[PDB]
């Protein structure tokens, strides 16, 4: 029923501004309070402010003035949030939230990930990782696919076009001077490799890239 | 303006046993609110005004407390409960959250599996050389990595990324990657990644040679 849809990700340079929105349905928008919450990696949830469209009431966190300017649109149906300053401090996940009066929240939005960086959008690389020269110890062989130097997130990594998914560990990317680095491991038996073909597939929507790299034995 | 401290920070509980999580406030508080957030999903309201339960909340969650000390109790721990839990307060505007009690599912001690990979020829073409060491399937999360080049330890240029607890076997996995230049890589021969886990004092050692 109650759904609070908001766009995926926004990527804006330091200094400039962002206008976040929240498409609300499943309930009467003009009846219940709309709150905004900021979540950072390892610092916890931080409440920003809240608007009541009735009765126009706009509350703010004293630490968030005047970085955030909250406005609403009734048509159309949306709740807006403009971030004015934008610094490396602002890089976080911003959540839409419905609530009945102050000050707790019932339903949360999908969340928009905001990345404040001076870096430019760049294409990925993709590298094949092969085991040691000779043989692998045991019966289970381990293969990898290293993706180094790409901006921004995300990247969809699939093995064998989607035919291989069991025993796959995809590791979250880390920021390394403007460009991300991601790795993924796969564990299969020695009877499948290198007897059958194994290929890691990486696609980046922001750069329109499609790389299929075959792991050849050393 | 009240500071809320949730204790403990990381919870470890086995399925089918009582779970008591606590939040502590700086000063007197009238009503408390709790929030559940599963990995890769939006948070949701669990308990409101301390005691009462939100719609859609399974019958196993309970809340109580007063003034400064408040508690969320799970009568019987289930697999779909492994999530981060957050404190929430009013009557002091803000309107602040707690640190976040991470409820992590319990598993019988697991030993890490190590696979070391030499830098690819495609990267060595560019001038860079990244040695990747995969640490797969281990319990618990806490582990130590030690990169040794020809015996000597290296600390700068090391990248370490952990995964969230698996839904099937409930084990952690991390990726250790040391980045070096083509000049720095070819000056030395032996490259070792050591895994120091709680399961065994003896480090799990996987290494290779450059000239071979």
């Amino acid at each position: 029923q109650v759904q609070l849809q908001q766009p995926g990700a926004e990527l804006v340079r330091p200094g400039s501004s962002v206008k976040l929105s929240c498409k609300a349905s499943g309930y009467t928008f003009t009846s219940k309070w709309m709150h905004w919450v900021k979540q950072r990696p390892i610092q916890g949830l931080e409440w920003i402010g809240n608007i009541d469209p009735s009765d126009s009431e706009t509350h703010y966190n004293q630490k968030f003035k005047d970085k955030a300017t909250l406005t609403v649109d009734k048509s159309s149906s949306t709740a807006y949030m403009q971030l004015s300053s934008l610094t490396s401090e602002d890089s976080a996940v911003y959540y839409c939230a419905r609530g009945v009066t102050r000050g707790y929240f019932d339903v949360w939005g999908t969340g928009t990930t905001v990345t404040v960086s001076s870096a430019k959008t760049t294409a990925p690389s993709v590298y094949p990782l092969a085991p040691v020269c000779g043989g692998t110890t045991g019966s289970s062989v381990t293969l990898g696919c290293l993706v180094k130097g790409y901006f921004p997130e995300p990247v969809t990594l699939t093995w064998n076009s989607g035919s291989l998914s069991s025993g796959v560990h995809t590791f979250p990317a880390l920021l390394q001077s403007g460009l991300y680095t991601l790795s993924s491991s796969v564990t299969v038996t020695s009877n499948t490799w290198p007897s059958q073909t194994i290929t890691c597939n990486v696609a980046h929507p922001a750069s329109s890239t499609k790389v299929d790299k075959k792991i050849e034995p050393r | 303006q009240i500071v809320l401290t949730q204790s403990p920070a990381i919870m470890s509980a086995s399925p089918g046993e009582k779970v008591t999580m606590t939040c502590s406030a700086s000063s007197s508080v009238t009503y408390m609110y709790w929030y559940q957030q599963k990995p890769g999903s939006s948070p949701r309201l669990l308990i409101y005004d301390t005691s009462n339960l939100a719609s859609g909340v399974p019958v196993r969650f309970s809340g109580s407390g007063s003034g400064t000390s408040y508690s969320l109790t799970i009568s019987r721990m289930e697999a779909e409960d492994a999530a981060t839990y957050y404190c929430q307060q009013r009557t002091n505007y803000p309107l602040t959250f707690g640190a976040g009690t991470k409820l992590e599912l319990k598993r019988a001690d697991a030993a890490p599996t190590v696979s070391i990979f030499p830098p690819s020829s495609e990267q060595l073409t560019s001038g860079g050389a990244s040695v990747v060491c995969f640490l797969n399937n281990f319990y618990p999360k806490d582990i130590n990595v030690k990169w040794k080049i020809d015996g000597s330890e290296r600390q700068n240029g090391v990248l370490n990324s952990w995964t969230d607890q698996d839904s099937k076997d409930s084990t952690y996995s991390m990726s250790s990657t040391l980045t070096l230049t083509k000049d720095e890589y070819e000056r030395h021969n032996s490259y070792t990644c050591e895994a120091t886990h709680k399961t065994s004092t003896s480090p799990i050692v996987k290494s290779f040679n450059r000239n071979e």
